[PDB]
RNA sequence: GCGAUAACGAACGAGACCUUAACCUACUAAAUAGUGCUGCUAGCAUUUGCUGGUAUAGUCACUUCUUAGAGGGACUAUCGAUUUCAAGUCGAUGGAAGUUUGAGGCAAUAACAGGUCUGUGAUGCCCUUAGACGUUCUGGGCCGCACGCGCGCUACACUGACGGAGCCAGCGAGUAUAAGCCUUGGCCGAGAGGUCUGGGAAAUCUUGUGAAACUCCGUCGUGCUGGGGAUAGAGCAUUGUAAUUGUUGCUCUUCAACGAGGAAUUCCUAGUAAGCGCAAGUCAUCAGCUUGCGUUGAUUACGUCCCUGCCCUUUGUACACACCG
């Protein structure tokens, strides 16, 4: 249990929070001489729902079309697990969350 | 230079894979092939009783071919054709299971495929072997 | 239709009355001075202006404009 | 490696990706001759690059394209330009640029989607019909 | 797999199952003539007997002809599977039938009061002469 | 006898409901007696049409 | 209703195919039919053997139209 | 001349065209004009095409349509009837059939007879109507070289297309019927009927 | 879970703390006149770029109304109303 | 907007703005994306070539195709015409894009007795409140059929039906001790469907959703025909406590009107219209419905106020609760 390939997956629903975290993340993972992998930008998932504008049935049919843009990244990383949890509490972003898996 | 399915048209490659495997004899073709429809979509059964199976066989084997571990139900898919749903819209359903699994199943002992790790069924080593001799004796005239 | 507007129109003629020595007759030199010029919220309006600038340049050089 | 360009053209969805390397001409559509395409009325769409230029220009190069999306007739749109965006890139990059100006101008005088993407896309569909503009039929 | 000549040996009316049929019909579509066979029973009688489908009706020979007729009274004895029957588990037997040109309406009509003498709904619309199947009829089916 | 013509002026859109075009033409024979004519395809300048009658001109429709 | 075309190839219109279609400009499913007043099955097979007769030169193969000349 | 040779083997017949771009690879621009002055620059046949299939922009400005290839603007004029909108591929079937029968019948030049059809079909006046809100006013008017062009398309094909419905003439042969007697001016074909009944009523209007 | 309770810096330009100052003084018999002046001046003097309020219902009277007051400079269309 | 000007200079709305689509061999990377090489490996002619499989250690190379963040790029740019030489407009050339670049989202000052208290544990008042008008259980109905009307789906055939064969998208969705999701692959079954395993909380698996129109080759041959598939009989499965008033699907049989539709009337200008399917919503089951998406892909204007509707100016007014005066 040391140095290993070590995953860790960005979600969020806005992007200036997500790249700022992956920024700072490969920042410090910089002058820090461990070698990474990423960012990489996976197809971001549009949750689209068309609803009805009437709360009643009365009038033109028109219809809102709402949208919950949802961003992933995944970024690899060669250290041991000690270093890159620290490196989460570093990184902490209210709104992107964080997840590791070997 | 050599001579590859890929390069042969794909419509009379079958026509002549066809002739040879009825020919041939081996095949061992179920007992209803004279009775039923190729899919529930269908309204009737192929116009060539005699010959329907092993062109399908043929038609199946070149398939399989060109693709890695296609399976049975994907078979169904892509023979399936538009229903002709009385004052509905028309709708995509797949071919029968049974005649796809049989030839399949009757090409695993003729020698041409077997079933590949993973799913679907590989081409076998010697089912390489003579496809691409079909190939040559294909496009001499 | 490509009627340019009045915050286009207006904003244009002020850098004239006021940028005219650096000003020229080329889009693409227009374009960069007035991104130091002028602070614009958007890309879109910086090459509106710079453009109808450059209109507006192009037709002092055949006579005198209403408005300058 | 050799001399190796590697281009792309697209129609609607349609994506076709060229391969051109040093060689004695070989031109495969997805491992099959371009002489087998199958939509056979539409085979001479393929054959105008070829034709335009004269096959003598593919002798020292060979072309391997992989397309895949869009429909059948898009496709072709796609393959056609990949092979002709294909050959001027060549020449940009191991002929000298005045064979590939020539080259380019034949092209271009006879068809600009040889070269130049077709940029029609599709109007998104809005409410209240059937169609990007089409409406339900109206009563009163 | 050319074309050939007959003298005297067409036949321009058939007589089959007391049913008229046109003999300068393809021989699958003339037996659908045939009330109680369809396009896809006539496919396989023909096939069961032999009956190259590329005979017109008066192509056939009587030989033939008296060969059909006994498949499609016996179908079963063919090879002819049951599901692929017109009456398949009869009422009152319980076997698999194949009802035909007079015989079709007969059994029809003894379902008919079959099922209007235990007076069930479906039996009652029948007899109304309005659709059974729960289709709605409010705004359907206004001819006479 | 048909006479040809080449457009040599697109006037302005006449009729009711704007589908025909007053036009000047110009003999391509004998360049004069130019004439005034309305026509009902769409027309650019220099455009050969033909008349089934010269002798006559034309004035605004309604 | 009135159309009653022949479906059954005797001997008298047979030659008298063999006779006729030769001089023709062109021939083809319907121009059987049209002047030979023979069924639209029947012109398809004597299309295909006069074709390998020799009779009829193929000018243009396809199933939903067959184009023919004489070869004379 | 040379036959050229290539790692993928290409045809000898489809090598024949280095030399010459022909419709289909049979039938050559090289001997077709338009017999008449006035429609020279609206049937465009000075840029040779393989297919009549070329997915080009020609409804986005005005006049963009008379550049379009002759042959495209009438296989586009076949797919009508809802049934057969965007059906291109058979719609340039039956032009490529359709040119064959031109071609055994008269011998001519398959595209020679199909523009002397068009050229022959459109009206030269037309008689339009001017009523003011509901009276009869016919008035005879002029006809514009464009519009007599794409109108002798439209009649050509509406003719056709009606020809082969319920009948067992196919539609490229009926096409070619329709095609070859308005070519040498026939008043038994359609659309010849109908020019001459336009020019016919522009006549009982001056 | 922790909660933590954080005073408002600016009061004032906050239409929630506004709307219910509002409803506290209309249920307290207020005059609508006096109470609508009150969010309107307290909304400016905060500093906001522009405000406008609008009560709508029944007050005594059968017939419903509605009565908008604005002030100052106010933007409709676009983003912008989405930001500011 | 130019311009005329007792006006001058401004604000909201419009435009700007935001989202999406089209360009980038110019940056940033990607074993959940792809490729060439390279290991290992198959088939065919042997010329060293052509098609593949394999590859989460080849502990490779690269970012063109794929994804998305930071930017760049179009501003009517240049040149011709017209114009009050003004705002502009029309042509070419270059361009990925020159119709506001295509499409949308937002959207002013007021107003309507427009529609919803059947969306709300939003509500004033009235009614009811234990034999309830609350709530629950059982069964039926909301589908009920001499008829009129509207949104649509199939069709009336040969530019076609079938029968084989070829075989291409995009937008999206997906579960656990549940109360059961998407389901490949294998095996049964003519089918519908059944069964055994495995993958996927997902760019990884379903899935390249191998969709349908479409294309090729055949049968049919102008015939209410192999167009069309209502209506109905008999039988087989699925979902659900429960299918009778057939949920839906499948098999055989019956095979009706309809032979292109009067007066009228709707929608629409470019990847548009029209076909053609697919996904998401409702959903135990049921999509001839909507919301989107993509495949094939046109004809004809690019004009006008003739009809119709709306806006503005002038005018009349005994109306102002404003002609429902
Ligand atoms: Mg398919
Ligand atoms: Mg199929
Ligand atoms: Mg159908
Ligand atoms: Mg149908
Ligand atoms: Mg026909
Ligand atoms: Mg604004
Ligand atoms: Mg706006
Ligand atoms: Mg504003
Ligand atoms: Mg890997
Ligand atoms: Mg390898
Ligand atoms: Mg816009
Ligand atoms: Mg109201
Ligand atoms: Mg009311
Ligand atoms: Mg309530
Ligand atoms: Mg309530
Ligand atoms: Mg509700
Ligand atoms: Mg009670
Ligand atoms: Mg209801
Ligand atoms: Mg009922
Ligand atoms: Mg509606
Ligand atoms: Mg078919
Ligand atoms: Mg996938
Ligand atoms: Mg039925
Ligand atoms: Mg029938
Ligand atoms: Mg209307
Ligand atoms: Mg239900
Ligand atoms: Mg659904
Ligand atoms: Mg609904
Ligand atoms: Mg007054």
């Amino acid at each position: 249990q040391q140095i290993h390939k070590i995953r860790i997956t960005l979600t969020s629903t806005k992007v200036k929070q997500l790249e700022n975290v992956s920024a700072n993340i490969i920042r410090n993972a910089a002058q820090y001489n461990i070698v990474k992998k990423g960012p990489v930008r996976m197809p971001t998932k549009v949750l689209k729902i068309t609803t009805r504008k009437t709360p009643n049935g009365e009038g033109s049919k028109t219809w809102d079309a709402y949208e919950m843009r949802i961003h992933k990244r995944v970024i690899d990383l060669q250290a041991p697990a000690s270093t890159v949890k620290r490196i989460t509490q570093i990184t902490i972003e209210p709104g992107v969350d964080v997840e590791v898996t070997i | 230079p050599g001579v590859s399915v890929r390069d042969v048209p794909a419509q009379d490659f079958i026509n002549a894979y066809a002739q040879f495997l009825q020919r041939q004899g081996k095949l061992e073709v179920p007992g209803y092939v004279d009775i039923v429809k190729t899919s529930a979509g269908n309204d009737l059964p192929p116009q060539e009783a005699e010959t329907w199976f092993y062109k399908r066989a043929a038609s199946i084997a070149r398939h399989i071919y060109l693709r890695k571990q296609v399976g049975v139900g994907a078979l169904n898919k892509l023979y399936g054709g538009a229903k002709n749903r009385g004052f509905r819209p028309h709708k995509h359903v797949d071919a029968s299971g049974s005649i796809n699994r049989k030839c399949v199943q009757a090409l695993q002992k003729i020698g041409v495929l077997e079933i590949s790790p993973k799913g679907g069924r590989r081409i076998s080593e010697n089912g390489q072997r003579d496809l691409d001799r079909i190939a040559a004796q294909t496009l001499e005239e | 239709g490509r009627v340019r507007t009045k915050t286009v129109k207006r904003a244009s003629k002020v850098l004239i009355e006021r940028f005219y020595p650096k000003l020229t007759l080329d889009f693409e030199t227009n374009k960069r001075l007035t991104s130091e010029i002028a602070v614009i919220q958007s890309k879109r309006l910086r090459n509106k202006i710079a453009g109808y600038t450059t209109h507006l340049m192009k037709r002092i050089q055949k006579g005198p404009v209403r408005g300058i | 490696s050799t001399q190796s360009v590697q281009t792309f053209g697209k129609k609607k969805t349609a994506t076709a990706v060229a391969h051109v390397k040093a060689g004695k001409g070989l031109i495969k559509i997805n491992g099959s001759p371009i002489t087998l395409v199958q939509p056979e009325i539409l085979r001479f769409k393929v054959y105008e690059p070829l034709t335009l230029v004269g096959l003598d220009k593919f002798q020292g190069i060979d072309i391997r394209v992989k397309v895949t999306g869009g429909g059948h007739v898009s496709q072709v749109y796609a393959i056609r330009q990949a092979i002709a965006k294909g050959l001027v890139a060549y020449h940009q990059k191991y002929v000298d640029e005045a064979s590939k100006n020539e080259l380019k101008k034949i092209f271009a005088s006879y068809d600009k989607t040889l070269l130049v993407a077709d940029s029609r896309r599709m109007e998104p569909k809005k409410f209240g019909g059937r169609g990007a503009r089409a409406r339900f039929q109206k009563s009163y | 797999p050319l074309v050939v000549q007959e003298q005297g040996s067409f036949q321009h009316i058939l007589r089959l199952l007391n049913t008229n049929i046109d003999g300068r019909i393809k021989i699958m579509y003339a037996l659908t003539k045939i009330r109680g066979v369809g396009r896809r029973y006539a496919n396989l009688v023909c096939k069961k007997a032999d009956v190259e489908l590329t005979k017109r009706a008066g192509e056939l020979t009587q030989e033939e002809l008296e060969r059909i007729v006994t498949i499609m009274q016996n179908p079963t004895n063919y090879k002819i599977p049951a599901w692929f029957l017109n009456r398949q588990k009869d009422q009152v037997d319980g076997k698999d039938y194949h009802v035909l040109a007079n015989n079709l309406e007969s059994k029809l009509r003894d379902d008919l009061e079959r099922l209007k003498k235990i007076r069930s709904h479906r039996g009652i619309r029948h007899f109304w002469g309005l659709k059974v199947r729960g289709q709605h009829t409010k705004t359907t089916s206004r001819g006479r | 006898p048909v006479t040809l013509a080449k457009v040599i002026k697109v006037l302005g859109r006449t009729g009711s409901r704007g589908g025909v075009t007053q036009v000047r033409v110009e003999f391509l024979e004998d360049a004069s007696r130019t004439i005034v004519r309305n026509v009902k395809g769409p027309v650019r300048e220099n455009d050969i049409l033909c008349l089934m009658e010269s002798e006559r001109e034309a004035r605004r429709l309604r | 209703d009135k159309a009653q075309h022949i479906v059954i190839l005797d001997q008298e219109k047979y030659d008298r195919i063999l006779k006729d279609v030769p001089t023709y400009k062109y021939v083809s499913v319907s121009v059987l039919v049209d002047r030979l007043k023979i069924g639209g099955s029947l012109a398809r097979v004597a299309l295909r053997q006069l074709e390998e007769d020799g009779i009829i030169t193929p000018v243009l193969k396809h199933s939903k139209q067959a184009i023919y000349t004489r070869a004379q | 001349l040379q036959v050229v040779e290539l790692a993928t083997t290409i045809p000898l017949d489809v090598q024949e065209a280095q030399r010459e771009v022909k419709l289909f690879n049979k039938w050559s621009f090289e001997d077709v004009e338009v017999k008449d002055v006035s429609l020279v620059d609206y049937i465009q046949i000075r840029n040779p095409v393989f297919v009549s299939h070329t997915a080009g922009k020609y409804a986005s400005k005005r006049f963009r349509k008379a550049q379009c290839p002759i042959v495209e603007r009438l296989t586009n004029s076949l797919m009508m009837n809802g049934r057969n909108n965007g059906k291109k591929l058979k719609a340039v079937r039956i032009v490529k059939h359709a040119l064959e029968i031109i071609h055994v019948l008269t011998e001519q030049n398959p595209i020679q007879v199909v523009v002397d059809a068009i050229v022959n079909s459109g009206a030269r006046e037309d008689s339009t109507r001017i009523g003011s809100s509901g009276t009869v006013r016919r008035q005879a008017v002029d006809v514009s070289p464009l519009r007599r062009v794409n109108q002798a398309i439209a009649l050509l094909t509406i003719g056709a297309r009606e020809a082969s419905f319920r009948n067992i003439k196919t539609i490229a042969e009926c096409l070619a019927e329709e095609l070859i007697n308005a070519a040498k001016g026939s008043s038994t074909s359609y659309a010849i009927k109908k020019k001459d009944e336009l020019e016919r009523v522009a006549k009982s209007n001056r | 879970i922790a909660i933590y309770a954080e005073r408002v810096e600016e009061r004032g330009l906050s239409a929630a703390v506004q709307a219910e100052a509002l409803k506290a003084k209309l249920l307290s018999g207020l005059p609508i006149r006096r109470a609508a002046y009150g969010v309107l001046r307290f909304a400016m003097g905060a500093g906001a770029k522009g405000v406008e309020v609008v009560i709508s219902g029944k007050l005594r009277a059968a017939r419903a109304k509605s009565q908008k007051y604005a002030d100052g400079f106010m933007i409709h269309s676009g983003q912008p109303t989405r930001d500011f």
